[PDB]
RNA sequence: GGAUUGAAACGCCAUGCUCAGGCUGGCGAGUGGGCGCCACUCUCCAA
């Protein structure tokens, strides 16, 4: 769980006609002030063959993966950064396992100085299973 | 329903005693300008932990101007506070949207009961 | 919840001290119009190790006058500072936002039993 | 033990709400105010 932060700013003038006659507007703002987020996804090859994705673009999306929040710098985001990225690969045209069991090996907890609040990063340990024979982990993107 | 002196919910005291103190300071300053509901509602209610252990001060401070007189109304206040208080633990650091919510339903019910007969 | 005697939290056990101490100049010079908390109780809760050790050295005047005619309780104030001060291992030299709360919750606490029965 | 304009009488077989889209861009709690005025540990007791 997350526990937003609500933080109030005042500004040196107004917009319009108004008659306050000095200080003129007061606003505000939410703020997290940590979290840790994750995300899966899936690829198919049938429907591939049918708009004709192909293998240059794939390693185009992983960089874009990889570099997506270099370039979305703004007022209001704060910083944002990724961290890991897993790929699992089927042997064949159709899957050898069931998705659930895979999402499975992939495991998040605490790190031993939990100290209450996480404030980074380091606050937590990941830690990766043992993939079936027919797939293919590879993780070091 | 109303004031339900048992229910023992930590957000219904804590919206019960702010109600009790700005009741103390109406009544010690009147007409003033500025009361402690516009200067803290909003933090009080978010963090309770940073700003009660100032309010007590000011609290102790309006008693003593009306104990110091023959206004005699003026333990009624700290009686008050010693039964509120008696159920409380400790202050909490944050609170949940919802616990606000039922802070502000023990603020309003607090304070209806203080202007009945 | 009530006065707890384990707790054993040093901010608890200040503000029960704090409210013995209160209580024992009270009974000996009624009517004063400076009271010790109207004059120290800021500093008391913010900064322990600053003033405690003189409003201690000052109890002994107030002890001292009660005993000496044929009322009693004074041995129980004693006593009962004795057994709190056994517990303190040190006066802090600052304390924090929710400690300073504590202070309060046991200030009131210890007060409130002072006046049962 | 002939005859209730009666005696008998299925609403039934079966079909994807689908395909996809940024709540965004950004704003000073800031200006300033003496805990002060003043008060005897003092009266007397062989080694």
């Amino acid at each position: 769980p997350v526990v937003p932060q609500e933080v109030s700013i005042t500004r040196m003038a107004v917009t319009t006609k108004a008659e306050a006659e000095d200080n003129r507007t007061m606003g505000r703002k939410h703020i997290v002030p940590y979290g840790l987020y994750v995300a899966h996804g899936f690829i198919s090859a049938p429907l591939a063959e049918k708009t004709g994705f192909s293998d240059e673009d794939l390693t185009l999306f992983w960089d874009a993966l990889v570099n997506m929040f270099e370039h979305d710098r703004s007022a209001a985001r704060g910083l944002m950064s990724s961290r890991k990225l897993i790929v699992f690969k089927h042997q064949n045209r159709l899957g050898n396992a069931p998705a659930h069991k895979l999402f499975d090996l992939v495991k998040v907890s605490r790190a031993e100085g939990s100290s209450g609040p996480a404030r980074s990063f380091a606050d937590y340990a990941v830690t990766v299973g043992q993939a079936p024979e027919g797939v293919e982990v590879k993780e070091m993107l | 329903v109303s004031l339900d002196p048992a229910r023992t919910d930590r957000p219904y005291l804590l919206g019960r005693l702010f109600a009790v103190l700005e009741k103390a300071q109406e009544d010690a300053v009147p007409g003033a300008n500025a009361t402690i509901k516009d200067r803290y509602l909003a933090s009080a209610s978010a963090n309770p932990g940073q700003v009660f252990h100032m309010l007590l001060k000011n609290a102790s401070n309006h008693t003593a101007k009306l104990r110091k007189d023959p206004e005699r109304k003026a333990i009624h206040y700290e009686i008050m506070m010693q039964e509120i208080i008696d159920n409380i633990s400790d202050f909490p650091v944050t609170m949940s949207s919802d616990e606000q919510g039922l802070f502000m339903i023990g603020y309003y019910h607090q304070r209806k009961a203080l202007f009945t007969k």
